RNA sequence: CUGCCGAAGUUUCCGGAUAGCAGAAACUCAGAUCAGUUUUAUGUGUAAAAUGAGAGUUUCUAGUGGGCCAUUUUUGGUAAGCAGAACUGGCGAUGCGGGAUGAACCGAACGUGAGGUUAAGGUGCCGGAAUGUACGCUCAUCAGAAAGGUGUUAGUUCAU
RNA sequence: UUGAGAAGCUCAGACGAGUAGGCAGGCGUGGAGGUUUGUGACGAAGCCUUGGGCGUGAGCCUGGGUCGAACAGCCUCUAGUGCAGAUCUUGGUGGAAGUAGC
RNA sequence: GCGAAACCACAGCCUGGGGAACGGGCCAGGCAAUCGUCGCAAUGGUAAUUCAACUUAGUACGAGAGGAACCGUUGAUUCAGAUCAUUGGUAUUUGCGGCCGCGGAGCUAUCAUCUGCCGGAUAACGGCUGAACGCCUCUAAGCCAGAAUCCGUGCCAGAAAGCGACGAUUAUGUAUAAAAAUAGAGGUAGGCUACUCUCCUGUAUCGUAGAAGAUGGGCGAUGGUUGAUGAAACGGAAGUGUUUUAUUGACUUGUCCAUGAAAUUCCAUGAAUCCAUUGCAUACGACUUUAAUGUGGAACGGGGUAUUGAGAUUAAGCCUUUGUUCCCAAGAUUUG
């Protein structure tokens, strides 16, 4: 099934935190192919989303999506800080986040 | 701490935790045997040990007699060694299955429908290609070969109708040579006389007899040399050539808790774990010792067939 | 690039450095399988690591490598417990993974990390005298698999040579070579 | 129940009266006085420029009216440590970041929140952040985070 | 421009640890004079409830279920007025325990 | 069947450090829990142990005498494993003969008869060779020898939350395979000896073109892509997948055309158990065979057998039964 995938895969690492205090308002996302702070500038502003399924059939479907937005880079390894409409659950650490290409600035 | 904790043996029939190392150059031959201990009797044998204090003298010592009827090879088991241990690749049984083995395979011999391995026997008769492919794979891939045989429980005077079947590893020759030997010996009776020459020291494994409310613990005695391996058919099995006097090895009035032994029996000096009418496993020692006692031949002079029950006085 | 299943060859790799990259990857929700863990290398000569084990009880380097990671992950945390099962350490290359690509970690390679003339120890050699008693059979499988793999490589190489000759013979190739393809 | 102010934790004489701190009132002034201030200069004190702040009284009334630690200062010590007085702060009435954890250490002193950036400390993993760059040194067969050494590393100096 | 509860409305700036202690504004209970031409068998008071709200908070208003005869908001008056402790008083009830055991 | 009181913040794995106890809470830690049948071993306990003498040799040494390493023997042990054959007793055959005189079976034993570990790694220790120190130099390279130690090895148990064989059976391209040096490898080619070429990564390679990929018209391959089944070999390890295909079904954007696909007219998408039997067991389960129509078993009748001293009890944990009958082609339960 070659095709689709107008987005770029990304992994949700953890929250913005000190050694012991965690602020779950913003989360660290490591986008594939992003390995420097200067490179992450391209992904600043994109719309990231978390896609998961559930048993309940809502509106005839089975998919619930929590949208978000990339805000700033995080370190020198291409990580980014993304704020979502609903803060991500703490169980989704090490999952997949889909960074679609809009709002495009290119 | 060597025997601690003291717990009852989990298996009624002794299982050898180890087998002697196999040699490719040596011919393919068995390494273990199963027998039922009938009892212990006192016999007089000349001690032909050079350098001993009683050299060329006759000594009265205890001899343990265990019935060793020929064992029919039910099937073969192919175990392939793996980094995690010895893995049993597959096992192949003969088309014809003994009733005692089938009775042993089921906890309810009378209530069972005797359907055990019925499809496998039917499949083997219908098509032997799978068996040949399985045998070829074992001979080409498996590294350890074990032959499954059942003892002659019906022949022995035992109330149990279930054969004490066990698997014995095959030592000697190549995998294909062992497979060919197993195929030739498949569904064939193998006697202990061919396996053991009664002129070497072996090890006996058996479960001890409990003593009420200490006992019922599996043991493996070593440095045991067979004194005489006689045949039940031959009337001179219990009689030496020194003075003839053919007689049966059974004591007068019947053996204690054993009765009368009619099949092949092996008598060895010393005592073994377990009471009379107990299944014991005899296997060749993994480590070879060149001691004078283990190398000197054993020649019985007088065998006492007196009544073990009570106070017997006539042999 | 990351995959659902990743096979990492442990030959010529430092234990600690290999443990670090897999520890981060395991927390990243990725399944990692490690093969040939017996060929891992630790800086320091053989006697020092032998003394280290004597002070220290699992004899399998696959368990030892797992044990090193186990204390290198939040084992108490249920997330760390879940991530532990996603890591599969096995000695040699089993058939379920022999026919698959085996990538390596640059940050753990000895040639890229160890100064020339520095003594090092091999876990499989180290484990041989501490309880492991399967070196011969493990080795015996290694040559058997590599001989079959080498024959496979020769067939693949011959196929590659034939298609390469066919590719060059194709006039389409140099029609639009301006793209660098 | 919430809001504001909030010490003292001890001098001094002598159980106390004082004081001091905090208030509460009444006054007179910012063109007037001040300051755990700093200079200038006269002989460390004193007196007269900057830097700041409005400064001074009278009355009457709660609480305290211990210490611990640390810094220092000394004297002796005394096996040796140490002890003895002081000296000045901090905690004590004070949470948070860091120091694995830990009341005395490093930061910073607190309404509820959003963003931003930092201090101390950190960026292999647990652990948020470069398995950064440059340069060396460390081989330990207990590293690491008085001396000896057929112990090295760099060597220096002197002999040939 | 309507923004006179002048006890109002409006504008600006800084500030916010806290024991002993000092000051201030409030919330709540029983009853008392005034009041709401107040509520109540078409359901008072009470009670439970993962119903909805309000207040920083003490507290408050309301929906549903039970319930069945009284009750409340406001301004003042007044006091036997607010509990987690007191080896607290009284009543109730568990684990211990189907235990010690008989 | 009748039934307390005391006590009670709440709990209860430790390891350490945590400065003031800290362990009872804090941080690092470990810990933290279908029915079968036959086998494998992760893991631990651990085993043989402590000493000798004779032989050796009655000699190397030693004037000789006394007394050599090693060899086997004789052992003394200790411990463990057994068994009651041998030996003694004990002894519910408490059986016997006259309360005694004893006692079979079975048990028991430094009361008995007995059986009873393996090579390495090396320690101490001494080396050989070999640099620094053209040599030398247990050593810095290497090669060693050598311990009742250690590890192996063997025994014991078995992950109750290990494994194998085996019988019966109510998401978004989810894309990719050499080995091996790396301080030289690989390929390429010639006859291991002379060659050459590539590496210096994967941003590589394969695949990715159509109303999710339409309708047909072709052209062009006349190939390719695959689906469907028909199995052949390979693949023990965990082979369960790699090809080989045989034919058929389609598809083909390989080169092209003609229509077509939308106002959602800006993002949100049957065996076995219990059971009976069973003593081979025995804190209690467990264990143990038998038992569901036949050597069926279980009982007696006994016999045999010894006991006691010929007789009686006569297998009870002495033997056996062409003897007898009883019961039953079970009673339920568990379980897909």
């Amino acid at each position: 099934a070659q095709g689709h995938r107008l987005y770029v895969k990304a992994k949700h690492l953890s929250f913005q935190r000190s050694k012991h205090v965690i602020h779950p308002g913003t989360s660290i996302v490591k986008i594939e192919g992003c390995d420097s702070k200067e490179e992450a500038q391209f992904y600043l502003g994109k719309r990231v989303c978390y896609v998961y399924k559930s048993s309940k059939a809502v509106r005839g479907s089975k998919i619930r999506v929590i949208w978000g937005t990339i805000a700033r880079p995080h370190g020198n390894s291409g990580a980014v800080r993304a704020r979502f409409v609903h803060n991500l659950p703490a169980k989704t650490f090490g999952s997949s986040l889909r960074v679609m290409l809009y709002p495009s600035n290119i | 701490l060597g025997f601690l904790p003291r717990k009852r043996a989990s298996r009624q029939r002794g299982k050898v935790k180890a087998f002697p190392k196999d040699d490719a150059s040596k011919p393919v031959h068995l390494t273990a045997f199963l027998g039922y201990k009938a009892g212990m009797t006192h016999i007089v044998r000349d001690l032909d040990r050079p350098g001993s204090k009683m050299h060329k003298r006759e000594i009265l010592e205890a001899v343990t007699v265990i019935e060793t009827p020929p064992m029919v090879v039910v099937g073969v088991v192919g175990y392939v060694e793996t980094p995690r241990g010895l893995r049993s690749l597959t096992t192949v049984w003969a088309e014809h299955l003994s009733e005692e083995v089938k009775r042993r395979f089921y906890k309810n011999w009378f209530k069972s429908k005797k359907k055990a391995f019925t499809k496998y026997a039917k499949k083997y008769a219908e098509s032997t290609q799978s068996i040949n492919r399985e045998l070829e794979r074992i001979k080409k891939y498996c590294s350890v070969v074990r032959v499954l045989a059942h003892t002659q429980i019906r022949k022995t005077p035992l109330a149990q109708k279930k054969a004490h079947l066990m698997e014995i590893q095959v030592n000697g020759g190549s995998v294909a040579d062992k497979v060919e030997w197993a195929r030739e010996h498949f569904e064939k009776t193998v006697d202990i006389k061919s396996t053991f020459e009664q002129n070497e020291m072996i090890d006996v494994i058996g479960v001890t007899r409990g003593k009420g409310n200490a006992g019922y613990m599996h043991r493996t005695q070593l440095n045991s040399k067979i004194y005489r391996i006689g045949a039940g058919d031959d009337a001179k099995n219990a009689s030496t050539d020194f003075d003839a006097t053919e007689k049966r090895i059974t004591p007068m009035g019947g053996f204690v808790r054993y009765g009368v032994v009619e099949n092949d029996f092996v008598m060895l000096n010393g005592a073994t774990p377990g009471p009379v009418k107990r299944v014991l496993t005899l296997r060749k020692s993994l480590l070879t010792h060149t001691s004078r006692k283990a190398l000197e031949p054993v020649s019985l002079k007088w065998i006492d067939t007196a009544s073990k029950f009570g106070h017997g006085r006539f042999q | 690039e990351f995959q659902k299943v990743v096979v990492i060859d442990a030959k010529g790799h430092l234990l600690g450095r290999l443990a670090s990259v897999v520890a981060k990857q395991l927390l990243g929700g990725q399944k990692v399988v490690v093969v040939r863990c017996e060929e891992l290398n630790i800086s320091g000569h053989f006697f020092r690591n032998k003394l280290k084990y004597l002070a220290y009880h699992f004899r399998a380097p696959s368990r030892i490598f797992q044990k090193a990671v186990r204390g290198m992950l939040p084992h108490k945390t249920a997330r760390g417990q879940a991530a532990l099962e996603h890591l599969q350490a096995v000695e040699g290359i089993p058939p379920p993974f022999d026919k698959q690509k085996r990538v390596v970690v640059p940050a753990a390679l000895r040639v890229l990390r160890l100064k020339p003339g520095r003594k090092y120890c091999t876990v499989g050699r180290l484990s041989s005298e501490v309880g492991w008693k399967y070196n011969d059979i493990v080795a015996k499988l290694e040559e058997r698999r590599k001989v079959k793999s080498a024959a496979f490589y020769q067939a693949k190489l011959a196929k590659q040579k034939k298609i390469a000759s066919a590719k060059e013979a194709s006039p389409v190739n140099q029609k639009l070579s301006q793209f660098g393809y």
